[PDB]
């Protein structure tokens, strides 16, 4: 009996009961070092074990999951290198920031001139969050990554209104934007659970950087650039900087992504959008 | 390793010794740009104050990989993170940080080292490089050297909110030089009595 | 004694006295299939031999040639495939028309936007000249390579006047140009003697196509994609179409070209000119 089922692709076998031709029509049965360089890049972030998201680390497509016929393009050096994005700045009333990946890198260095001429895309990430501040200061930030990061509307607060998020709110960009609602994420799910994703607390005594390495996550072998984003990167602060006066008052945060093994296919026309 | 002056002004001819040193204070914007220069050591500018500089006038052509390297000056308490950049040819001073990432760049903490060593790599046209200089021979230009806050130069109460910063150049093991020649820096217009 | 002398990367050795420790002070001594596919594309051009020029095939770069410390980039798919540019059309008053490489694509595709990325630049080119007519046509086509090919102006005729061509006759663009000396090729060379260079004739009573295989020829590794125009492609017709009345009176010619091993070399900001 050739297997149908759903789970067929899965390394466990179970004992189930079956009347009929068709695997999936069974029963549910019982169970049984460093000097980080992408190419020509350097940071300074330290110091020894930093978070593999999902214990894995980003690699190629293997030949058993791409259907694609055509041979992928993979520009080693000149795609996989360390992108220092825009700077943000702290502030006593902040609430939160937000991007979208690969949204940031779609209008910068050949990685965005790929993305255009290319259909299809698949890379894995770096995130690196940076942040300073002396001695005398104090606070935490929470850097988290959710996959598939929808981004739901306050329904006009009455909650009979149908509203959706904008254009300018669900593709950021490289600048970013900012949580209305950070309690609820702007998806209607707490901040409290949010560690359950891949996750850093930056402690303003402790340690100045955060590194979560990300692996390419999707249902897909390859997809879209422009149109699909994968996740999202949120930086929170749940304990409030507090400096007293004579300080530096500005603190910036700083967000620098590389991506690592991306691989493009289907070239085409350029198209922005 | 010889000390580079990368702060070279014409209102520093009276006091010759704040040419050694280019200030970084805390900014209200950021990503500003703190230094730039260019990366041809036999040329005139920042690098004739090297050894290896006034040694590349004695001879034309010079080929290898160099290294710039930065000491910050500063109290303990001072924290802050800068990016240091090299840009091949062709291009201008970039205008802003997101054009000066796509070169070569390194990024160092003022809180955790006190030095960092930013290697220029060779990458040129020609085997050999002649120096270069205005007009007809710029053909050889070596790059540009950019310096830029990333997040901020940040300071507690009681430490100084200005801080200096020295800028060391010297050679790698591969540096060579050819064509012995003339040198342009020593005159003499008189008769030595 | 090592060998400082300009003759030491030759295989062959001479006999010659030298009285000094130079050996360049010496003296000079006595002497002793197929479908063709880029990655996606197809042509029709044949049949069986085509020319190689000077015998060599586009290859990378040997590792005792290449003094750049840094990693080249090889996007073998993007980069590598046919390129069709602007159509010509054949008159009876025309005389020839000069493209240089390359020049022609730096403004098209993927090719284009990473030599603009790009400082250094090398690749092989492969040249496809198209030109159609029925049999009861006849003409004759000059199709040559011509490494370091420089324009020459008149010097206004007089011969005293000192006159430079201008950046639209020497960067001409995927739109090629005309030229308005045939005979001396603006070059003050002859025609004649054109065919030296890596040539093949296009006979509208027996073939239709032309295909040139051209090598990477430089004094240099590494060249820059902006500023050194490598070689032009010459077409001039050397006997004129003559057709009778209720013929087809436009005949057009087309360039498809591809380059072939092309390595970009020192990462860096977006230059265009």
């Amino acid at each position: 009996e050739n297997s149908n089922s759903a789970s067929e692709g899965s390394t466990i076998n179970y004992t189930t009961i079956n009347y009929y031709k068709d695997a999936y029509a069974a029963s549910a049965g019982r169970q049984d070092a460093q000097l980080t360089i992408g190419n020509s890049t350097i940071t300074t972030q330290e110091a020894a074990n930093i978070v593999i998201a999902y214990g894995e680390w980003p690699e190629y497509c293997p030949d058993t999951d791409a259907t694609a016929v055509d041979k992928p393009t993979r520009p080693d050096v000149s795609v996989n290198r360390f992108f220092t994005l825009d700077t943000k700045s702290w502030a006593k009333d902040s609430k939160g920031w937000y991007w979208k990946f690969p949204d940031v890198l779609t209008e910068v260095g050949v990685f965005g001139q790929n993305a255009q001429f290319h259909y299809l895309y698949r890379s894995g990430f770096c995130v690196h969050v940076q942040c300073n501040a002396s001695k005398f200061h104090q606070g935490a930030l929470l850097v988290a990554v959710l996959p598939e990061y929808v981004l739901g509307t306050i329904a006009g607060g009455t909650g009979n209104e149908n509203s959706h998020p904008p254009y300018a709110t669900t593709q950021p960009g490289q600048v970013g934007a900012v949580l209305t609602h950070p309690y609820v994420l702007d998806a209607g799910i707490p901040l409290s659970q949010l560690t359950v994703c891949p996750h850093q607390w930056i402690n303003l005594r402790t340690n100045n950087c955060a590194t979560i390495i990300v692996p390419y996550m999707n249902t897909v072998p390859f997809d879209s650039a422009l149109n699909h984003c994968n996740f999202g990167l949120l930086v929170i602060p749940v304990v409030p900087l507090d400096f007293n006066a004579g300080a530096t008052s500005e603190i910036p945060i700083t967000v620098t992504i590389a991506p690592m093994c991306a691989e493009f296919a289907g070239l085409r026309q350029a198209v922005k959008q | 390793e010889t000390i580079l002056e990368v702060n070279n002004l014409k209102t520093n001819e009276t006091t010759p010794m704040q040419r050694l040193c280019f200030p970084v204070s805390v900014q209200s914007k950021t990503g500003e740009l703190c230094a730039a220069f260019r990366a041809d050591p036999g040329r005139d500018g920042p690098w004739q104050s090297t050894i290896l500089g006034q040694l590349c006038r004695y001879y034309t052509q010079w080929s290898g990989s160099l290294e710039v390297t930065f000491m910050f000056a500063g109290s303990f308490m001072a924290t802050g993170k800068m990016l240091i950049a090299y840009t091949p040819p062709g291009g201008s001073v970039p205008a802003d940080r997101i054009t000066a990432m796509l070169g070569t760049h390194v990024i160092w903490d003022f809180g955790l080292q006190s030095s960092v060593t930013l290697v220029v790599p060779w990458i040129s046209n020609t085997h050999y490089r002649a120096h270069a200089r205005a007009g007809y021979f710029d053909y050889y230009t070596t790059g540009i050297i950019t310096i830029w806050y990333q997040t901020n130069y940040v300071v507690p109460i009681g430490a100084p909110t200005t801080a200096y910063i020295v800028a060391l150049a010297a050679a790698q093991d591969n540096f060579t030089m050819k064509l012995c020649k003339d040198t342009e820096d020593i005159e003499q217009t008189a008769n030595i009595q």
